[PDB]
DNA sequence: AAACTATACAACCTACTACCTCAT
RNA sequence: UGAGGUAGUAGGUUGUAUAGU
C-alpha cells in the first residue's frame, strides 16, 4: 500500500509552491511529506527518499526548478524511481510540475516528460483539481478532508522561531519625573503694583496673572530688579498654597479649583523649562504651537556625548537632534519629551522652507532606527543635566525644581527571539511601501530641492 | 515598578471552520467564509485604461512573489486563493474621448470641469446599469494624468468635497452602485516614471501588496465575506460613533455624527446622522442632545433586532471625544433595563513613546499600559511576530483609550479593541493602529457628508470603500 | 424724577482640544 | 504611517454700552 506524496524542489528557491501545495494537499485529506515540513537539518536525504519511493509514495511529484534538476541525490532517487517503475509496472508514477517558466522542453533531463505533464503554467487551481482527479482515477486510499490538523501542522511547523515567547524584557519611555516640586505656590496680590502694559513673559521667573493676584513660584522679593515699586509691598498679603494639596487634589476653595491649580502648575513648569534651557545656550527653531530647539554644531566635543552620536553630517545639510517638552500632571509628576531632528545648511541659520525640513526629517528617519533614537534622546537629556541625577530647573532665587535625568524605565512580561539585521532592510522595504502607497502634490518642492 | 500586560493576537475565522491569525496567510491557506460564483468587472474612461487593466489581469492570473515571504506572504493565484471565475473576457468597456475634455480644459473654472466630467462618469455608469441586462458587480475607474494635473483646485494656468473619490462614492451611494477608483500611475508603474528615470511608484519587489490589496478589495466589493471573528459573544455589538467634524467652508457645520453597526460581520448597517442643527461648529463639548441621541440609539436597536432577531445584551460606544452625564441619561431612557452601555473613546494627541533598550526590534503589538479602571494605553502598532517586523514607522505611537463613563473591565474592552483593529477590510494589511471603527469612521463621515442630495443611506456597506 | 455702584454681557489674553499636507 | 503646519473653540480673563432700587 502506498499513500505518500513528495515534492522534489530546489531549496531554498522553491519553498513557496512546495509549502502551498503541501498544505493544500494535507488540507484536502491526502498525506503529504517533503523537505520543508519534515526533513529538517541533520537528517540524511537520499535513503529516506529511496525507501519512501520503494514502499510509501503513491504519486511522485517533482518541481521543474532551475537548480533542483542538477543535484546528485535527486538523480539517485529518480533512478530508483525508474527502478520501481520497472518493478511493478507503473509508468504513471512520477508527475512533472511546471513552475519555472524559463526552463523549456530541452532543459529538463531524460526521464521526466516521457509521460504526460500536468498543466501548471497559468494558475494553480486547475492544477490541484487535476491532481485530485488523477488521484481519483488511480483509486488511492484517502481520508475525508479536514483542515483542523492542517491548521495544527501549519501552527507547529511554520511558527517555531516565528511566534511569541515568554521571557523578560526591559523598556523605557520618554517620560521624566519631577523629583521635587515647589513647597508653596504663592499668589502675589500686587493690586496697583503691576503696570497695565506689563507683559508677564518678560519676567525672569515664571508667573501667571490670575484676577488681581499673581500665580508664581518666586518669593515676594524676587522681582526687585525690574519692579522698583515692589519695596512697598508687604509680605503678609500674598496667600500661599502648598503644592502637595494640588498634587493630592484635596484642595478645593472658591478661589481656585483643583484642576485649575494643576493647570497652573503645568503652565509654570513649561515656562520654567523654557527659560532654564534657554539659559543653557541652546539654539531655537520656530514651531507653530510649541518651541523646537537644536544643539549648535561644534559645541559638543567630537559631536559625541558619552560616545553617542548627537549631531552629524549627511550630504550637504547638518542634522541636529533636539527635544520639545510639555508638562503633564495627570499620571504622575512627570514631564513628557518629544523627539525631533532639526536641519541646518551650515550649523548657524535654519532652512527657509519647511518642506525641506520635513523631507530631511524623514530621510534621516529611515537612515537610523529606534535604538539610535534612544541613545540620541538619552544623550540630549544627560547633556541637559549638570549633576549626575537631575536637571537644575530655575523658578526663584532660593527655591528650585528637580527633574530626574534617567527616564521612567518600564518592563514587560513576555518578549521575542531577536533575528538578524535583514528585517531592518525589510523595514526599509516597507518604507518604500509607504512611498508607493500615497502621494499628494509632491512635484513642486521635489523639483525645488536642486 | 509597575508592569505592562500582554494580550494575545485574535484568531480570525476562515473557511471550513478554521481560525488563523493572519488575513493574507489565512486567505492563502483555507479561503473565504463564503464562495462566490464569479464576478464581471468593467472599466470606464479611455481604452488605455482598458488595456493596462487587461495586462494587469493577465499578470495577476499568474502567481507573483516578493523579495521574501517573511513579512509579505505569497499570492498563489486568484482562482487558487478564492475559487472565483476571473478571466480576460466578459469585461465591459466604454469609450470616453478627449475632444470635449480638451474643450472644457480651457474653461476658467476647475470646479465646473470637475462637475461636468464627474457627471459624464456618473450618467455613463447609470446608463450602463440601465439598458444592459448584464449585471456588473464592481465598476473600475481609471483616470488620466492630464486631467489629474491641469484641473486641480490649487493649480494655476461649498458643501461638496473637492476630492474626486469622496463625491464619486457619495453620488454612487445615492444610486446604490459600487465602484472603485484607481489612478493610472497606481498599477501602470512599469512605464510610469519621472523625468530622471527612477520610478516614483516603486513596486518592483513589492507587487504582493498590490496583488493582495486589489484582490481583497475586489472580493469584498463582490459581496463575499473573507474572514470573521473566532471567539465572539452574541448579544454584544460595536457602535463606532463617528464624530468627523464637517468642514464645508462657511456653511453651518454643527454635527454630523454617524455610527456603525459592526455587530457580528464585517458589514455595517450604517445610518447617516442628521445635519443636526443644534448649535454651531463651536460645539466642542461634543455630547449629544437627547432627541437625536435616542433617535440614533433606537435606529441602532432596530438594526440589531432586524439583523440578529434579538435585542443586544450590551452595546459598546466607540467615539473620539469625551462624554458627559446628560447624553448618557438620554441613551439610558431608551436602553432596556437588561442592557448595559459603556462608552470608549480613541485619541491621538496624548503622546507616549515606549523604547527598546537592547535589541534591534521595537516595542510590540498587544502590549498595554493600564493607569486606572477607566483610562489606559494600548500598543496595537509596532513589532509583531506574525510578520517578524514592525508595521509602524520609527517608534510606534499608541492609542489612548478612555472609558468615559460606564462599568467595564479594561482587559475585556482591550481584547475587543484589538480584534476590532484586526478587522481591516479595504486592503489586505495585517491590521491597523486604531480600531477600524475609527478609520472607517473617517471614511463614512467624509464620504457621507460629501453630498447634500442624499436622504437615506443604503443599508449595505460595500458602497463605501 | 433722580442718587450709589452694581448691572450684564462678551472681547482679548490663554491650556486642553481639534483640521488639510509632505514625502517616505 | 505620522510628523509637522493651521485655525476652531478651548475655560476663565477684564473692558464694551445698558437700567436696577
Amino acid at each position: 500500500m502506498r499513500n505518500k506524496i513528495f515534492i522534489s524542489h530546489a531549496t531554498p528557491e522553491d519553498d513557496d509552491f512546495t509549502r502551498w501545495l503541501s498544505l493544500k494537499l494535507i488540507g484536502l485529506g491526502y498525506e503529504v511529506w517533503c523537505d520543508i515540513l519534515f526533513l529538517d537539518k541533520g537528517v540524511d536525504f537520499w535513503s529516506t527518499i529511496e525507501k519512501e519511493i520503494r514502499e510509501n509514495t503513491c504519486k511522485f511529484l517533482i518541481v521543474s526548478s532551475t537548480a533542483g534538476n542538477k543535484r546528485e541525490g535527486v538523480l539517485k532517487e529518480l533512478a530508483v524511481a525508474t527502478k520501481v517503475k520497472k518493478h511493478l509496472q507503473d509508468d504513471m508514477f512520477i508527475i512533472p510540475l511546471a513552475i519555472d517558466e524559463n526552463l523549456s522542453y530541452d532543459d529538463i533531463n531524460i526521464e521526466i516528460v516521457r509521460l504526460n505533464a500536468i498543466d501548471f503554467k497559468k494558475s494553480w487551481a486547475k492544477g490541484l483539481q487535476d491532481l485530485l482527479d488523477a488521484f481519483e482515477k488511480q483509486n488511492v486510499p484517502k481520508k475525508p478532508p479536514d483542515h483542523s490538523k492542517s491548521n495544527l501542522l501549519y501552527q507547529q511547523i511554520f511558527l517555531h522561531d516565528k511566534q511569541a515567547i515568554e521571557k523578560e524584557e526591559t523598556y523605557d519611555s520618554n517620560w521624566f519625573p519631577i523629583i521635587s516640586f515647589p513647597n508653596e505656590l504663592r499668589f502675589h496680590r500686587y493690586d496697583w503694583r503691576l503696570p497695565k502694559q506689563f507683559d508677564v513673559r518678560t519676567l525672569a521667573f515664571p508667573a501667571i496673572r490670575y484676577k488681581e493676584y499673581l500665580c508664581t513660584f518666586a518669593w515676594e522679593y524676587d522681582f526687585i530688579h525690574q519692579l522698583p515699586k515692589t519695596e512697598t509691598y508687604n509680605g503678609q498679603e500674598s496667600i500661599r498654597i502648598s503644592t502637595s494639596d494640588i498634587l493630592s487634589g484635596r484642595y478645593d476653595t472658591d478661589f481656585i479649583r483643583n484642576y485649575e491649580c494643576q493647570r497652573l502648575i503645568v503652565q509654570l513648569i513649561n515656562k520654567a523649562f523654557e527659560l532654564r534651557m534657554k539659559d543653557k545656550n541652546v539654539r531655537e527653531y520656530q514651531m507653530s504651537k510649541t518651541f523646537a530647539y537644536w544643539i549648535e554644531k561644534g559645541k559638543l566635543e567630537k559631536d559625541k556625548f558619552e560616545k553617542i552620536k548627537l549631531v552629524g553630517k549627511q550630504k550637504n545639510k547638518y542634522w541636529h537632534f533636539g527635544i520639545s517638552a510639555a508638562g503633564k500632571l495627570y499620571p504622575s509628576p512627570v514631564l513628557m519629551v518629544s523627539s525631533h531632528i532639526i536641519f541646518t545648511m551650515d550649523g548657524i541659520n535654519l532652512i527657509k522652507s519647511k518642506s525641506i525640513q520635513h523631507s530631511s526629517r524623514r530621510k534621516q528617519g529611515k537612515n537610523w532606527w529606534n535604538d539610535k533614537w534612544r541613545e540620541k534622546l538619552l544623550a540630549f537629556i544627560r547633556f541637559l543635566s549638570d549633576d549626575q541625577n537631575a536637571i537644575y530647573l530655575n523658578v526663584g532665587s532660593e527655591e528650585k525644581i528637580l527633574i530626574s535625568n534617567k527616564p521612567l524605565k518600564f518592563f514587560g512580561k513576555m518578549s521575542y527571539v531577536t533575528p538578524s539585521e535583514v528585517t531592518l532592510e525589510e523595514e526599509s522595504v516597507l518604507a518604500d511601501i509607504n512611498n508607493f502607497e500615497e502621494d499628494t502634490e509632491d512635484l513642486d518642492e521635489l523639483e525645488d530641492i536642486e | 515598578m509597575k508592569e505592562l500586560i500582554y494580550i494575545e493576537e485574535p484568531s480570525i475565522l476562515f473557511a471550513h471552520g478554521q481560525k488563523c491569525t493572519d488575513p493574507r496567510d489565512g486567505l492563502a491557506l483555507f479561503g473565504p467564509l463564503n464562495q462566490i460564483y464569479g464576478i464581471k468587472s468593467g472599466v470606464v474612461g479611455t481604452q488605455k485604461g482598458l488595456q493596462i487593466f487587461k495586462s494587469y489581469l493577465d499578470k495577476i492570473q499568474k502567481p507573483i512573489y516578493n523579495h521574501n515571504n517573511i513579512t509579505r506572504p505569497m499570492f498563489p493565484g486568484f482562482e487558487a486563493v478564492f475559487g472565483c471565475k476571473w478571466e480576460s473576457q466578459n469585461i465591459v468597456f466604454k469609450e470616453i474621448t478627449d475632444e470635449e475634455i480638451r474643450r472644457y480644459l480651457f474653461n476658467a473654472s476647475t470646479h465646473k470641469r470637475t462637475y461636468d466630467l464627474v457627471t459624464l462618469f456618473n450618467d455613463k455608469i447609470i446608463t450602463a446599469n440601465k439598458n444592459d441586462e448584464e449585471r456588473v458587480d464592481v465598476w473600475f475607474v481609471i483616470v488620466p494624468e492630464e486631467i489629474y494635473k491641469y484641473c486641480r483646485p490649487n493649480s494655476v494656468l461649498y458643501n461638496y468635497d473637492a476630492q474626486f473619490h469622496d463625491q464619486l462614492k457619495a453620488r454612487l451611494l445615492e444610486h446604490t452602485i459600487p465602484t472603485q477608483i484607481l489612478r493610472e500611475s497606481t498599477l501602470a508603474w512599469r512605464d510610469f516614471k519621472n523625468t530622471f528615470g527612477a520610478p516614483i511608484r516603486d513596486f518592483s519587489k513589492i507587487e504582493g501588496h498590490l496583488a493582495w490589496t486589489i484582490s481583497t478589495a475586489a472580493y469584498y466589493k463582490a459581496g463575499g465575506k473573507p474572514w470573521k471573528l473566532g471567539d465572539i459573544r452574541p448579544g454584544v455589538c460595536y457602535l463606532g460613533l463617528v464624530y468627523k467634524k464637517i468642514e464645508k467652508s462657511k456653511n453651518p457645520q454643527n454635527a454630523c455624527c454617524a455610527a456603525q453597526m459592526f455587530l457580528d460581520n464585517g458589514d455595517g448597517t450604517v445610518f447617516k446622522g442628521e445635519v443636526g442643527p443644534w448649535y454651531n461648529p463651536e460645539k466642542g463639548e461634543y455630547h449629544l442632545k437627547p432627541k437625536e441621541a435616542k433617535a440614533l440609539l433606537t435606529q441602532a436597536l432596530e438594526s440589531y433586532k432586524e439583523q440578529n432577531k434579538s435585542y443586544p445584551k450590551e452595546v459598546f460606544i466607540h467615539a473620539r471625544t469625551r462624554f458627559n452625564d446628560e447624553e448618557w441619561n438620554a441613551f439610558n431612557e431608551v436602553t432596556p433595563k437588561n442592557t448595559n452601555l459603556v462608552g470608549v473613546t480613541i485619541t491621538k494627541s496624548k503622546p507616549l513613546k515606549l523604547y527598546k533598550t537592547e535589541g534591534a526590534f521595537p516595542i510590540m503589538r498587544g502590549n498595554a499600559y493600564i493607569v486606572d479602571e477607566k483610562k489606559a494605553f494600548l500598543w496595537t502598532l509596532g513589532f509583531v511576530p506574525k510578520l517578524q517586523s514592525t508595521l509602524s514607522m520609527e517608534v510606534p505611537n499608541p492609542i489612548f483609550i478612555e472609558i468615559n463613563k460606564g462599568e467595564a473591565e479594561i482587559q475585556q474592552v482591550l481584547k475587543d479593541i484589538l480584534a476590532l483593529t484586526k478587522l481591516n477590510y479595504n486592503a489586505c494589511i495585517y491590521a491597523d493602529g486604531e480600531p477600524v471603527t475609527l478609520r472607517f469612521a473617517n471614511k463614512i463621515g467624509e464620504i457621507l457628508t460629501a453630498s447634500t442630495e442624499i436622504k437615506t443611506p443604503p443599508l449595505a456597506f460595500k458602497y463605501y470603500i
